[PDB]
């Protein structure tokens, strides 16, 4: 629940719970980000946050 | 009681233990005076009031 | 721990570095002795002899 | 005389040299000791714990590496690059004299124009002061092309200029006299019309391969000195026409039909050389320069004498012809374009010049400059990062270093070895006494140093069992083993191994004794 | 002399052969083969050698020329 | 005790590996766990 | 605050008084800083950390002196240490050091004679390491031999 | 105030004359004495820093007062190197004041403000340009 | 104890013993403590006095314009010193005294030169000590850390090792002794706040409200923002820095007989940065002035500085900011040294 709490904030979705399992949509939605930010609409993350 | 070297002042920046000792060197006047006064047994009012 | 009297100053060179030193007078009084209760287990086993 | 030959310098010695004004004194050195297998007590010294000579049998090697090693942590662990270099030269056109002394030259060989000014044209020149007895107090460097005001041998009061240049501005200088004549020198082909009005200025830029056209791909052009009858007159006392190949961008203020007097200034040519030396320091510096790391874009020398020359334009590293006057002519080295070049092409040039700016490799030092040259620059350049935290050591602790790092050389003649292989100095130059005191030269053979870095130093050493020490076991034990090597452990690290007495000091007598003992009765 | 051993260096130069001179002698006096040659100061054997040696008593060859001296008489 | 010097280095020959060796290690066993005699 | 309570106790302001002596009688100088400070007894005790060693248990594989406080110890003279002794022409100290202090049996039960009796000589022999060396690594297919000359 | 980059200089701000054209020998000699007086004082600075370096730098036999030492030195050589990196903007700037085309940003042929100028004497850019490069160089650098 | 690198605050240390004969003689000769006094890697002495004795000898010879006995004639040092034990006149008051010099000026001959100098009593006192050979001047001086190094140095070239071992001893000695006597501590008030502190940070930051109106004008973007700021920041706090050192170096203002004077004052802390025990500059600053800008950790400047100091109390962002640069220097200084190591050790197996 954690886990996915904090990748449905990353990718801006409300929805707070989903379901375990990699639904293929957010495997799209993660590389439509990872373009996003390569192009420059967004900032990179730092491991180093509490 | 004990005799401290005083060369590790101001090379070490810690100078809190100074004012520590002043302070507490008053605490132990304060102490010393309530000793006193106690030792002649002056009276509750005047212990009190101090 | 406790609290003592100190007066920072050299005193012929015997806290030459951090080392500290120190009154007969709290010694005297007992205030920096410790208990320390060790272990010891004596194991009797049965050998083959 | 006032110090007979080889004496220890001690104190009172070293005042009364100061009493004089004695200014370079020869001292032998520990890289250049002559003895095989070991040093001698003579070129060493005596610094150590107690006053003396050093005695016969001390541990020099370990003693310097322990004295290099216990230092290095006021040092910073990082690589900070203050660069700042305070100490400039106020300016960067005129000179400043500080002292009043005599001015004296190096290296130089100067033109006298018109007004009278020797004008210098040597790439390498140096400007000393005399002191009233005889010694170097203020020292500059002077680059190629400045004008002087007061020659050589006149006395220059405190603070007088005595040199004044343009920075940004590498000088073309005729020597001798009559008129410019152009050669290639055509409008369009070679060089593009920029130009003034009356007075007669120009931006005429002389155009690489890439900008001019396709017929101006091989043609040099040039500007001949030519006299009033038509035969190209020679450069004073030099029998060389000069044709100075006008580089990119000659600004040619002085057109065709100006008679120049011997010495004025051919054409402007920008040059932004950058004029600070950024100081380096810390630790992980003094490791690399330590291992000998190859630099980065390193600064490139001359490998022969004789007068250069370009060669096949363009491809993507501009040719360089060194032809030797006497010796066979066919050296070309290829460079790349980024690098900017000191000299024109019809200039005659020494081996190891200085030809591009930038960081030398100390491998090119060694190999074109020689020994006592890579020595010299290791020393100071450790020395200063050490004397910039102000952590005190004695050369001649670096010194013996270096002298470990020359360890080895290769061989490039014939006549008992491989022909090729990298072989110990020693043995080479045991054989080479043999071989020489002996009737027969075979052939030979020469050589040449090479100068490695201290880790693959270590890695060549001889008997195997310290490099099974500290090397990769494995890899060591397997080649010594292929190779049936034999270890007789003379070392130290091999005997603290077996047990036995290691080989220095208070222990040297009894191997010493043995020494004797063996190849006897 | 047992607090800096600079004479000896200035008897005998090497510095380390001085201290197998040195343990010679005064292993030659700890099995009692010998007598010390200076008056001790209740000191062990290894300064007692070092004082002999700083004073020019004893050194290399004096060792080995009353070594063969004492071989020789005790051939007899 | 020998007084010896040069240490030599070079493959062992499969005669030289009987030379070394007095017996014939052929059965894994190790101790009888009763007797821990070998 | 500390200025006024110190007040209240009616004691210097400044915090420094002048102190006379013990020895001598004489008075210091420039009054000295004096005043109670809360200290604090360390689990670091000499009692604990003091340790000598002269002769006991070895080890099984490798003849060397067990090390440890349970069983007496023995310190280790590292690379560093034998790197110190050799930038002294020390040769000898080293050589005992190496072996006949650790490694070396025979050398070790003769100098323990030899001390007891009041000889001072030694016997160095090879250290047990070096020989556990040489089978080791001839327990590969590399043969390895003391020659001689 | 004497804490500017014109207090260095013993210079007070310039004030273009009405009919003043732009670049004259006047304004031209006044950014190079500007620019001379930064360059030598942050030199300055640097022997300073150097000679207290030299003189301080000691061996502690403590572990966490050798951090203390040296963690003071790492702040000043920080400092050390930002002002070394700025005397190579300003040498640069010295060679376009030297060459006469200073002044002018160099990505439109506007000209720089003098006003603007005497505020940072290494200006390269105008306002306008500085801005929206400092921002492409923000995004594609994050 | 410089030699070992080692400090009192339980720091460990082996003891071996040599057992063979030929051992004890290597020991006694090559390693012996006294044999090695100069450092192998330069000429100088490494025994040299290290903190405690060094402020004792500078209490001892520092000069006073006005104490007990000023103008007093002296026969010779030894009633200098029966001077200041009977309580007749301060340890250090300037004073005209006969001394005998003797120089090596023959061939190894002593000859003796006698004659008055002005001196302290203290610097007679000293001179109790000093062995024949040296020069009065050496020790006629304030006599600090590099006088006093200078000093052992001296004494080293021209006697030689035994009397330069004995001279070493009685300095420590001696200098315990006087520093004992001396009394020097340290107290809250010790450490002066400048008093022109808060006018020199009013300045500044007058100065950074002057480039935020310049920027709201748009002439610089933020980066010149940025720099500016940390800039002027930097050079107010030097110039503090510098401001508080005048006030505390020369501040005694003692009166001489009738008009006054001022000298190098007799702060305790001040006197303990000067004579090189401990302390440099930078540290008295960080007491008594503004601790300067610090540094996060990617190695950028923040721009607003601490402007505290810890006579007076930081608050909780100034103590974090202090945190990120400590524990980067503490964490930084471990690898430092484990790496040191290695080149030390692979910089051994070449040679
Ligand atoms: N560091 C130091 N050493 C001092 C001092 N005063 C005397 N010594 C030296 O200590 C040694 C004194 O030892 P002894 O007097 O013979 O008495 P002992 O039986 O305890 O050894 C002498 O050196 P020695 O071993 O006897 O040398 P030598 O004269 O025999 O050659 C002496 O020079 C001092 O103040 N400081
Ligand atoms: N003391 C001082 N230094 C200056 C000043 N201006 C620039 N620097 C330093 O020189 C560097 C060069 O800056 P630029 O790349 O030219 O960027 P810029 O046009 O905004 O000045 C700066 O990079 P930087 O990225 O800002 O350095 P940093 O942030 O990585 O520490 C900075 O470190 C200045 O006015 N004063
Ligand atoms: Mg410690
Ligand atoms: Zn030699
Ligand atoms: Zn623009």
């Amino acid at each position: 629940a954690v886990g996915r709490m904090k990748f449905n904030r990353s990718l801006l979705r409300e929805e707070i719970e989903g379901s375990g399992i990699l639904s293929k949509d957010d495997i799209i939605d993660v590389m439509k980000k990872l373009i996003d930010i390569r192009n420059g609409k967004g900032e990179v993350d730092d491991i180093d946050h509490l | 009681d004990i005799v401290l070297n005083p060369l590790g002042v101001p090379s070490r920046m810690n100078i809190g233990q100074i004012l520590e000792t002043h302070l507490g060197m008053a605490a132990k006047g304060i102490g010393d005076k309530i000793n006193a006064m106690l030792k002649q047994q002056q009276e509750v009012a005047k212990l009190r009031e101090f | 721990g406790q609290n003592m009297r100190v007066a920072f100053m050299p005193w012929n060179g015997y806290n030459f570095e951090d080392s500290i030193l120190v009154s007969e007078r709290v010694v005297q009084e007992d205030r920096f002795t410790t208990i320390h209760i060790q272990e010891l287990a004596c194991v009797s086993r049965d050998t083959k002899l | 005389i006032l110090v007979p030959r080889n004496t220890l310098l001690h104190e009172q010695w070293c005042d009364l040299l100061e009493e004089n004004s004695v200014d370079a004194v020869k001292v032998r050195s520990v890289v250049s000791c002559d003895t095989d297998f070991g040093v001698c007590a003579h070129c060493y010294g005596r610094d150590l714990a107690r006053g003396h000579i050093i005695n016969k049998g001390e541990a020099i090697g370990v003693i310097a590496a322990q004295s290099i090693g216990e230092p290095g942590t006021q040092l910073t662990m990082r690589t900070f690059h203050i660069g700042g270099a305070a100490s400039r030269a106020a300016a960067e056109s005129s000179i400043q004299v500080k002292n009043k002394g005599s001015i004296k030259l190096s290296n130089v060989k100067s033109v006298v124009n018109s007004s009278g000014k020797l004008v210098i044209t040597s790439r390498n020149t140096e400007l000393k002061l005399i002191d009233e007895f005889g010694r170097t107090k203020e020292s500059y460097k002077v680059p190629y092309g400045a004008v002087l005001a007061k020659g050589d041998g006149e006395q220059v009061a405190g603070g007088e200029t005595v040199a004044n240049w343009d920075p940004h501005t590498m000088p073309v200088i005729t020597e001798v006299s009559g008129f410019v004549r152009f050669t290639d020198m055509i409008d369009g082909q070679t060089i593009t019309r920029q130009t003034d009005e009356l007075t007669g200025l120009s931006s005429l830029v002389v155009l690489d391969s890439a900008e001019r056209t396709a017929g101006g791909k091989d043609l040099r052009p040039a500007l001949k000195i030519v006299d009033a009858q038509g035969n190209d007159v020679l450069i004073p006392g030099t029998d060389m026409p000069a044709q100075y190949f006008l580089p990119g961008k000659a600004i040619v203020q002085l057109e065709d039909g100006v008679q120049i007097s011997s010495g004025d200034t051919l054409a402007r040519i920008p040059q932004e050389s950058g004029g600070t030396k950024d100081i380096t320091g810390g630790l992980p510096r003094v490791a690399d320069l330590f291992e000998a790391r190859r630099p980065k874009e390193p600064a490139i020398l001359a490998e022969i004498s004789g007068i250069v020359s370009f060669g096949k334009e363009t491809k993507g590293k501009r040719r360089l012809v060194i032809t030797p006057v006497d010796g066979s002519d066919p050296y070309e080295e290829m460079i790349p374009k980024w690098r900017q070049l000191n000299v024109f092409e019809g200039e005659r040039v020494e081996r190891g010049d200085v030809i591009s700016d930038g960081p030398e490799a100390p491998h090119d030092i060694l190999r074109l400059r020689g020994v006592h040259a890579v020595t010299r620059y290791i020393v100071n350049e450790v020395q200063d990062v050490y004397r910039l935290q102000g952590v005190k050591i004695n050369d001649k602790h670096i010194e013996v270093i270096v002298r470990q790092m020359l360890r080895k050389a290769t061989i490039v003649n014939a006549g008992s070895s491989d022909f090729l292989e990298g072989e110990q100095v020693e043995y080479s130059r045991v054989k080479i006494a043999n071989r020489e005191l002996e009737a027969n030269g075979k052939v030979g053979a020469t050589y040449s140093r090479d100068l490695l870095g201290i880790t693959k130093a270590s890695l060549a050493t001889e008997s195997f069992i310290s490099a099974a020490s500290f090397q990769e076991t494995t890899r060591v034990l397997t080649e010594a083993a292929v190779a049936g090597k034999r270890d007789e452990l003379r070392g130290l690290k091999e005997n603290v191994i077996v047990g036995r007495l290691i080989p220095a000091g208070t222990g040297y007598a009894y191997h010493q004794d043995r020494m004797r003992r063996r190849a006897a009765g | 002399a047992r607090v800096t051993v600079q004479d000896a260096v200035e008897k005998i130069g090497n510095r380390f052969d001085l201290v197998l001179v040195a343990a010679r002698r005064a292993r030659q006096m700890q099995v009692g083969g010998k007598d010390p040659l200076v008056p001790e100061e209740n000191d062990k054997t290894t300064v007692i050698a070092l004082r002999e040696i700083e004073e020019g008593l004893i050194n290399n060859q004096i060792l080995d020329v009353r070594e063969r001296q004492e071989q020789q008489e005790q051939e007899a | 005790t020998e007084e010896f010097d040069a240490i030599k280095i070079a493959l062992a020959s499969p005669d030289m590996i009987r030379s070394w060796s007095f017996g014939e290690v052929k059965k894994p066993e190790t101790i009888n766990y009763r007797t821990f005699k070998p | 605050e500390i200025k006024e309570l110190l007040k209240l106790g009616d004691l210097p302001t400044s915090g420094q008084i002048r102190l006379y002596d013990g020895r001598t009688g004489e008075q210091f100088e420039r009054p000295v800083t004096v005043g109670y400070m809360y200290m604090l007894k360390l689990n670091h005790l000499v009692d604990d950390k003091m340790h000598a060693r002269s002769t006991g248990s070895y080890s099984l594989v490798t003849q060397q002196p067990l090390g440890g406080k349970a069983q007496f110890g023995g310190q280790r003279f590292g690379e560093m240490e034998v790197w110190a002794l050799e930038a002294y022409g020390a040769a000898y100290t080293l050589q005992e050091m190496l072996t006949v202090k650790s490694d070396d049996v025979n050398g070790r039960t003769k100098m323990y004679k030899n001390i007891v009796d009041g000889n001072h000589q030694m016997e160095p022999g090879m250290p047990e390491s070096f020989n556990v060396l040489l089978k080791e690594i001839r327990s590969l297919g590399i043969n390895i031999e003391l020659e001689d000359e | 105030s004497s804490l500017s980059i014109l207090a260095i200089a013993g210079v007070e701000p310039y004030q273009e004359k009405p009919g003043e054209e732009y670049m004259n020998e006047a304004q031209l000699a006044h950014f190079r004495r500007i620019l001379e007086a930064w360059r030598n004082q942050l030199r300055d600075e640097v022997d300073r820093t150097v000679t207290h370096m030299q003189d301080e730098a000691a061996n502690f036999p403590d572990p966490v007062d050798r951090a203390a030492q040296e963690e003071e030195f790492s702040l000043e050589l920080r400092n050390r190197d930002r002002e070394r990196k700025l005397i190579k903007k300003i040498e640069k700037t010295l060679k376009k004041v030297e060459d006469e085309d200073f002044g002018y940003c160099e990505s439109c042929g506007v000209e720089i403000g003098i006003r603007r100028l005497e505020a940072r004497p290494t200006a390269d850019l105008c306002i306008d340009c500085k801005t929206l490069a400092e921002i492409r160089e923000k995004q594609m650098a994050g | 104890c410089a030699a070992y690198n080692a400090d009192f605050d339980g720091d460990q240390m082996a003891v071996h013993v040599p057992l063979t004969l030929e051992a004890q003689l290597e020991a006694r000769a090559l390693m012996m403590s006294t044999n090695n006094i100069l450092s192998p890697a330069n000429g100088e002495p490494i025994i040299v006095p290290s903190q405690d004795v060094v402020l004792g000898l500078y209490y001892m010879t520092r000069d006073c314009v006005n104490a007990k006995g000023e103008g007093m004639v002296l026969t010779g040092p030894k009633e200098a010193e029966r001077l200041y034990r009977s309580g007749l006149a301060s340890l250090h008051a300037r004073v005209k005294v006969r001394i005998t010099e003797y120089e090596k000026d023959a061939n190894g001959e002593l000859v003796a030169k006698t004659s008055l100098k002005d001196t302290t009593v203290g610097r007679a006192i000293l001179w109790m000590i000093v062995p024949k050979g040296l020069p009065y001047s050496i020790v006629n001086q304030a006599l600090g850390k590099k006088a006093i190094s200078k000093m052992l140095n001296t004494c080293y070239r021209i006697l030689g090792l035994k009397p330069t071992v004995i001279f070493a001893d009685q300095i420590m000695y001696t200098g315990f002794a006087y520093a004992a006597r001396s009394g020097a501590s340290v107290g809250i008030d010790d450490m002066v706040i400048p008093e022109k502190k808060h006018e020199i940070i009013s300045e500044a930051e007058a100065e950074v409200a002057e480039i935020q109106e310049q920027f709201q004008s748009g002439l610089v973007t933020a980066g010149e923002r940025y720099n500016k700021v940390i800039d002027i920041w930097a050079a107010a706090n030097d110039r503090v820095s510098k401001a508080m050192m005048d006030n505390l170096q020369t501040e005694t203002v003692i009166n001489r007989d009738g008009q006054e004077e001022k000298q190098v004052s007799f702060n305790s802390i001040y006197m303990m940065a000067d004579s090189g025990a401990r302390g440099s500059a930078a540290q008295i600053r960080q007491l008594a002035g503004m601790r300067g800008l610090m540094a996060k950790p990617d190695g950028s400047i923040i721009e607003t500085p601490i402007t505290a100091n810890f006579r007076e109390g930081l608050n909780v962002l100034q103590y974090f900011i202090s945190t990120h640069g400590a524990r980067k220097g503490l964490a930084d200084t471990a690898l430092k040294t484990a790496n040191s190591g290695y080149l030390t050790r692979r910089l051994v197996d070449v040679a």
